[PDB]
């Protein structure tokens, strides 16, 4: 089977930068190499077919070249909405079509400080039996951001789970939501519920907290 | 202006069957080859099968051969994928793809939006929607909890409230169920005057609901 | 009238891989759809062309090469392969444009006492060129001293027999292979789909 | 007069490289199937690689990407370049004509050469006599060498009856030590000279020891 | 992709008896693809039989192979001491595959060992190390107990043993135990002895010497 190897697996470049992606084939595939773009949660879109032909409707900042076993995809001027995962795919072995592993392209930008917001569990949730404290980090860069739970100034781990939104197509900022799930019997046992945030855009850790029933 | 509309995804126990469909529009369907391509959650793309323009020649990847079946109704402009003897590894989003007719070889010039197929012996459930109340702008949101499996689509005002909305990827809590959050930041001025209601839909269980979010 | 693909696929007897048969197909209409939906093929791979696009394409000539190899040797009938079959019996170019079709032929080409009619070349000083056929039975010289047509030490008969028995494992069972090559020259085409 | 004479074995550090040689006489390397088979200490036979007469090469999965087989027609020699060697590569390596298929079996074989992959250092042996008092016993002690092997002959090969060369033991210092003994009639001690010929191939240490009564 | 298995692991037969070696395959393998190799200790493997039954050039007639499909057998008629070796079956599918081998031990009658003791050479003593060597020569079976006694004190933790392969001519074993000391420790003692117990010995055998004499 014809293996397609892409490099790099991931890269970060700022808006306006030139970006080139490399795809290598385990054997000569002539010129039958195709490039696909996949936004998060969206179906792939054809960009380049047969190594270097532009698909209709695709912007002109995309181009391709290569023959044999080495092929490149080039974005001449990166735009914010170009954040996606880029795949190559060989069509020389037409009954054993194979894709590459993909290259995830991320938008590099200036540091953005997160806006931290904490939410106590609703009264409709305590009526059910569970209790979830949700903390929100809004519009920051880079993605790397530490979220630490404190309940009565006691560190919490093993009761929550984070979730990050994919990079925004407008301002290229991320967003994080941590859900501190715990039972109702454990909820009234304690008082303080804090949410500490460590980020590159913060000169000192920022903490948003609240008092239970206050 | 080529369209490919899919349907048929859902939940299925291992060993059972399922049939996906893909309805094509605005091109000479009966003279193009059609493909099926899948993508396991978090993984890459895998080519599944191809069917000739007239539907006589069919070719399958080894990982689905003798187990899946591709077919088409040219009088209905619809592509099909019959999935029998489903294993857990078949869990993926399945795409139909029109073949481009500019080369001697295959390639996928237009893709369908994809439908999720989850092979699992677990049951389907409905979401609980608990509101996240606000307390220099504010933030309010809805919490979708305890549903299986993926996914759930969440909108605000039947698709009328667009800007400011953030829907987060789900998290598989220890209970095996999924939990999902969706927030939206509004100015602190219009809190007791503007109404905020989120829309939730769970196709695997065929359940929808609405909920208002007050501070 | 139609191109005679049945004379190749439905032949009652196939060639040894070292003396592989080739049929030059010209001046006819090729019906690939009925060709590919006839028998049940254990192996169907195409290169540089889709099986379903052949009905639209025209070619100057089309070549149908047919032979018999082992089950484990089918993998060598592909571009960029190496091994005893690809090197010394039947070789495909790296930029091959065509299709490789193979099916198990145990019920046809295996005998209870063993079918030793099918042979392959084992020794050769150098590898074959693409689409080259070597039917030499000269004694192979593996040492310094000349053989002078006498098989003995360091002097080997170049061909080996398969000896298919119907009870072998599939890796050792006979497989009939058809390779369709598509010759595109700067000359008027004689074969259209 | 067909022979396969091997060379190039010995000590190599982990991650280092090594090239084995297989001088042939009685056959033409460039005209034959030539293979490499290795045997780990105390374990079985494993095929490593082969070169076809036409030039094509093949490698077992355990060595793919680290070994490279080759030949030199003018020197009629087979070669095996081994890179990134680890502990699992320590073995006796044989060259052989053929590939082990019908009409093409492994025949003949070379005497083999031992490859030791360890962080230690090559150490030459010390040779001491074992002096005798119906039949008597005398011998040689080959002590503190690394790595294996040493070969011991007696009277340059003219003395084979009753000779026992023992397997080497690995002392607590990390160096090896073996002994070679021979049993003789007690009456020939005064009218027969006994020389043991020690050869520690990894260091070209060839030592002859005359063993006389005390 | 066909796995071959040899059985048994080891075989112990008296000379003149008949040896049956098996090579089982998970799938039916053609006979012409199977071969047998012999490897005597410290030697390279030798081709015995190829094509399941064809005897290699210069191989004695007593070696014979048969079998097909999933069961192949190597038979050694009239077993001889020199036949002591490991036997591997080998076949080709997509690559050469070897079996795990079968060791063929040769039984014989019990033989008492001949015990010898060697003082350290004066050449070695000058280096600061003393090696005392005890030799057990041509015994059977392999089981043997060697005890070092220095000034009638049982020694533990300063000796190593080594046993040879079964002798190709008489099927006996030999053993050497080396007691290792510093020169300083060696000069502190007079009587050095190794005591040997073996099945062929009614009473233990002791071989000793006095340092200096
Ligand atoms: C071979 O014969 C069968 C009938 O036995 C027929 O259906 C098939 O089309 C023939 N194959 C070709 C290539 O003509």
């Amino acid at each position: 089977d014809i293996q397609m190897t892409q490099s790099p697996s991931s890269l970060s470049a700022s808006v306006g930068d030139r970006v080139t992606i490399t795809c290598r084939a385990s054997q000569s595939i002539s010129s039958y190499l195709n490039w696909y773009q996949q936004k998060p949660g969206k179906a792939p879109k054809l960009l380049i077919y047969a190594a270097s032909s532009l698909q209709s409707g695709v912007p002109s900042r995309f181009s391709g070249s290569g023959s044999g076993t080495d092929f490149t995809l080039t974005i001449s001027s990166l735009q914010p909405e170009d954040f996606a995962t880029y795949y190559c795919q060989q069509s020389y072995s037409t009954l054993a079509l194979t894709f590459g592993g993909g290259t995830k392209v991320e938008i590099k930008r200036t540091v953005a400080a997160p806006s931290v917001f904490i939410f106590p569990p609703s009264d409709e949730q305590l009526k059910s039996g569970t209790a979830s404290v949700v903390c929100l980090l809004n519009n920051f860069y880079p993605r790397e951001a530490k979220v630490q739970w404190k309940v009565d100034n006691a560190l919490q781990s093993g009761n929550s789970q984070e979730s990050v939104t994919e990079q925004d197509s407008k301002d290229s900022t991320y967003s994080l939501s941590s859900t501190l799930t715990l039972s109702k019997a454990d909820y009234e046992k304690h008082k303080v519920y804090a949410c500490e945030v460590t980020h590159q855009g913060l000169s000192s850790p920022v903490t948003k907290s609240f008092n239970r029933g206050e | 202006e080529v369209q490919l509309v899919e349907s048929g995804g859902g939940v299925v126990q291992p060993g059972r069957s399922l049939r996906l469909s893909c309805a094509a529009s605005a091109f000479t369907f009966s003279s193009y080859d059609m493909h099926w391509v899948r993508q396991a959650p978090g993984k890459g793309l895998e080519w599944v099968a191809v069917i000739s323009y007239d539907g006589s020649n069919k070719y399958y990847a080894d990982s689905v051969k003798g187990r899946f079946t591709i077919s088409r109704d040219n009088s209905k402009n619809t592509l099909y994928l019959q999935m029998n003897s489903l294993r857990a590894e078949d869990t993926a989003v399945y795409y139909c793809a029109k073949d481009g007719g500019k080369l001697w070889v295959y390639y996928f010039d237009y893709w369908g939006q994809g439908t999720l197929v989850t092979v699992s012996s677990a049951s389907t459930k409905g979401p609980s929607v608990f509101p996240l109340a606000p307390s220099g702008t504010a933030a309010l949101g809805c919490l979708v909890k305890d549903y299986f499996p993926e996914p759930v689509t969440v909108s605000w005002n039947s698709g009328a409230l667009t800007s400011g909305v953030h829907t987060f990827p789900a998290v598989l809590q220890s209970s095996g169920l999924y939990s999902l959050s969706s927030v939206v930041t509004v100015p602190s001025s219009s809190l007791g005057t503007q109404t905020y209601i989120c829309n939730v839909n769970h196709k695997p269980s065929n359940t929808k609901v609405d909920k208002r979010v007050e501070p | 009238n139609l191109c005679p693909f049945g004379e190749v696929f439905n032949a009652t007897r196939f060639a040894s891989v070292y003396a592989w048969n080739r049929k030059r197909i010209s001046n006819c209409v090729a019906d690939y759809s009925v060709l590919y939906n006839s028998a049940s093929f254990s192996t169907f791979k195409c290169y540089g062309v889709s099986p379903t696009k052949l009905n639209d394409l025209c070619f100057t000539n089309v070549y149908a090469d047919s032979f018999v190899i082992r089950g484990d040797e089918v993998r060598q009938i592909a571009p960029g392969q190496t091994g005893n079959i690809a090197d010394y019996n039947y070789k495909l170019p790296d930029d091959f444009t065509g299709c490789v079709i193979a099916w198990n032929s145990n019920n046809l080409d295996s005998k209870v006492g063993g079918n030793y009619n099918y042979l392959y070349r084992l020794f050769r000083k150098s590898n074959l060129k693409p689409f080259e056929r070597d039917i030499s039975t000269e004694i192979y010289q593996a040492g310094s001293t000349p053989c002078n047509g006498v098989k003995g030490f360091n002097c080997y008969f170049p061909l080996q027999s398969y000896g298919f028995q119907p009870t072998y494992g599939v890796g050792y069972q006979p497989y009939r292979v058809v390779v369709l090559s598509f010759e595109l020259l700067h000359a008027p085409a004689t074969v259209c789909g």
